[PDB]
C-alpha cells in the first residue's frame, strides 16, 4: 500500500570509537531496494548506502549496510564525531510514495554532568508592556532529559512556560536549556516568591532557584 | 561541482500561494528526474513529488495533488514547484533532491544521490514583527537578552559587536500562542568586570528590518 | 554510475 518504514532505536547514544547498530523495518518486503542517508543540522542530507549494502562515492569504509526484505541494518563501526547526526532509512522498491522512516538519532556519550542553574527576574522596562517573563538556566548537562518546575507562591504552574534546549555542544557533548515563564505584569507584582525547581541525573536532589520580587 | 540550488520560499498565509525553483548545476539537468521532499519542524523526511528527468511524467504524494503542481525548463537548468493553497501541514522546510541516473527508458530509479540545502517555507496568519530585547540582568556570572515577540523567523544574536562568541548559548526559539516568537541569548562571565565591562546583545531580525542593541547590565 | 529503474511511464 505503501511501505511503512519503522526505525529503531530513535535516539541511539554512544561513545566515540564505539560501534552503532542501527535497524529499520519495512512493512512489507522491499526486496534490496534500501537507501540510508545521514542527516546533519542544516546541513544536506547525504547519500551513505543504497541498494541496502553499498557504499557510495566519498563514504568511509566504517560504513556499513546489510540486509534483505523487511529488515535492515545500518552499521558504524569506529565512530567519529562526525558520524553524529540522524539516520535516515528510504525504500523505492513500491511508489509513488516515497517512503521514510522517521529518523534514528545518533547521539554523544558523555558522563553525567549536572546542570548549573539561574534565576532571571523581568525587567522593568519589560514590565510597562504589561507582561513579565521569568527566565529559568540550565548550563552545561547531560543527560539531555531535564526538568523544570516553575513555582510561583508554591503553586505549581503548568502551560504557562516554554522551553528550548540547545543542540549538543560541539567540544563539550553537554546541553543548555532556557525556559520561560510569562504572566501577566497585574499576577506578578501580585505575586511575591518566583521559583525554578530542577530535577536531573547528576544531582541528588533538586535544585531550586529562586527570588522574591522587590527583594 | 554538483550542486543544486533552492529558492523561492517565504511567508506566507494560510490559502495563500507559493512557487519553488530548484537549480542544478554540474551536470546535465535533463538526464535526471527531480525530487521534492519536505521535513516539518521537528519531523523528519516526507516525500513530496517528482518530475521525470524529460519532464513528461509527475507523481505527486495524496496529500497535495490538485495543490502544487511541478514542471521544469531543462533549456536553463530549472524545475519548479507552483504551491496553492497553503496549509499549516505544508509548513517546513524543502529540498529538491536529484533522482539517480536510471539507465533507462522512461525510467525513474527513486534514488536521491544529491540533495539541495533547503528554501523554507512559513505558513501562519502572523504579520512581521520586530522584537523587544530585554536584558536578563546578573545577580562567574550568567546574563543575557531575552529576544521576544517578533515574526518572523530568524534572528541572529551577537555579543559585543562579535568580540564576544566564548560562554555564549543562543537558545532556539519557541513560537508563542500568539503566533510571535521568542528567544533567549545568554553568556557566562566573570562577576570581577561586571563593574567595567559592558556586554551588550546585539540583534538583527532581518524580515522585519529591525535591529535592536542593548545592554545589559545589574 | 547509473541506478536501477524502479519506476516507468
Amino acid at each position: 500500500m505503501e511501505i511503512v518504514l519503522t526505525q529503531s532505536p530513535a535516539t541511539l547514544s554512544l561513545s566515540p570509537g564505539e560501534r552503532a547498530t542501527l535497524s529499520c523495518r519495512a512493512s512489507q518486503s522491499v526486496g534490496g531496494y534500501l537507501t540510508w542517508y545521514q542527516h546533519k543540522p542544516g546541513q544536506a542530507p547525504r547519500l551513505l548506502i543504497f541498494d541496502a549494502s553499498i557504499r557510495a562515492t566519498g563514504i568511509p569504509a566504517r560504513f556499513s549496510g546489510s540486509g534483505s526484505g523487511t529488515d535492515f541494518t545500518l552499521t558504524i563501526t569506529r565512530l567519529e564525531p562526525e558520524d553524529f547526526a540522524v539516520y535516515y532509512c528510504q525504500q523505492r522498491s513500491m511508489w509513488p510514495p516515497v517512503t521514510f522512516g522517521q529518523g534514528t538519532k545518533l547521539e554523544i556519550k558523555r558522563t553525567v554532568a549536572a546542570p548549573s542553574v539561574f534565576i532571571f527576574p523581568p525587567s522593568d522596562e519589560q514590565l510597562k508592556s504589561g507582561t513579565a517573563s521569568v527566565v529559568c538556566l540550565l548550563n552545561n548537562f547531560y543527560p539531555r532529559e531535564a526538568k523544570v518546575q516553575w513555582k510561583v507562591d508554591n503553586a505549581l504552574q503548568s502551560g504557562n512556560s516554554q522551553e528550548s534546549v540547545t543542540e549538543q555542544d560541539s567540544k563539550d557533548s553537554t546541553y543548555s536549556l532556557s525556559s520561560t515563564l510569562t504572566l501577566s505584569k497585574a499576577d506578578y507584582e501580585k505575586h511575591k516568591v518566583y521559583a525554578c525547581e530542577v530535577t536531573h541525573q547528576g544531582l541528588s536532589s533538586p535544585v531550586t532557584k529562586s527570588f522574591n520580587r522587590g527583594e | 561541482q554538483v550542486r543544486l540550488v533552492e529558492s523561492g520560499g517565504g511567508v506566507v498565509q494560510p490559502g495563500g500561494s507559493l512557487r519553488l525553483s530548484c537549480e542544478g548545476s554540474g551536470f546535465k539537468f535533463g538526464d535526471h528526474g527531480i525530487h521534492w521532499v519536505r521535513q516539518a519542524p521537528g519531523e523528519g523526511l516526507q516525500w513530496l513529488t517528482v518530475i521525470s528527468s524529460d519532464g513528461t511524467d509527475e507523481r505527486y504524494t495524496d496529500s497535495v495533488k490538485g495543490r502544487f503542481t511541478i514542471s521544469r525548463d531543462n533549456s536553463k537548468n530549472t524545475m519548479s514547484l507552483q504551491m496553492n493553497n497553503l496549509r499549516p501541514e505544508d509548513m517546513g522546510l524543502y529540498y529538491c533532491a536529484r533522482d539517480g541516473k536510471c539507465g533507462g527508458g522512461r525510467c525513474y530509479s527513486g534514488l536521491l544521490d544529491y540533495w539541495g540545502q533547503g528554501t523554507m517555507v512559513t505558513v501562519s496568519s502572523a504579520s512581521f514583527k520586530g522584537p523587544s530585547v530585554f536584558p536578563l540582568a546578573p545577580s562567574t556570572a550568567a546574563l543575557g537578552c531575552l529576544v521576544k515577540d517578533y515574526f518572523p523567523e530568524p534572528v541572529t544574536v551577537s555579543w559585543n559587536s562579535g568580540a564576544l562568541t566564548s560562554g555564549v548559548h543562543t537558545f532556539p526559539a519557541v513560537l508563542q500562542s500568539s503566533g510571535l516568537y521568542s528567544l533567549s541569548s545568554v553568556v557566562t562571565v566573570p562577576s570581577s568586570s561586571l563593574g567595567t565591562q559592558t556586554y551588550i546583545c546585539n540583534v538583527n531580525h532581518k524580515p522585519s528590518n529591525t535591529k535592536v542593541d542593548k545592554k545589559v547590565e545589574p | 554510475t547509473i541506478y536501477n529503474t524502479t519506476l516507468k511511464y
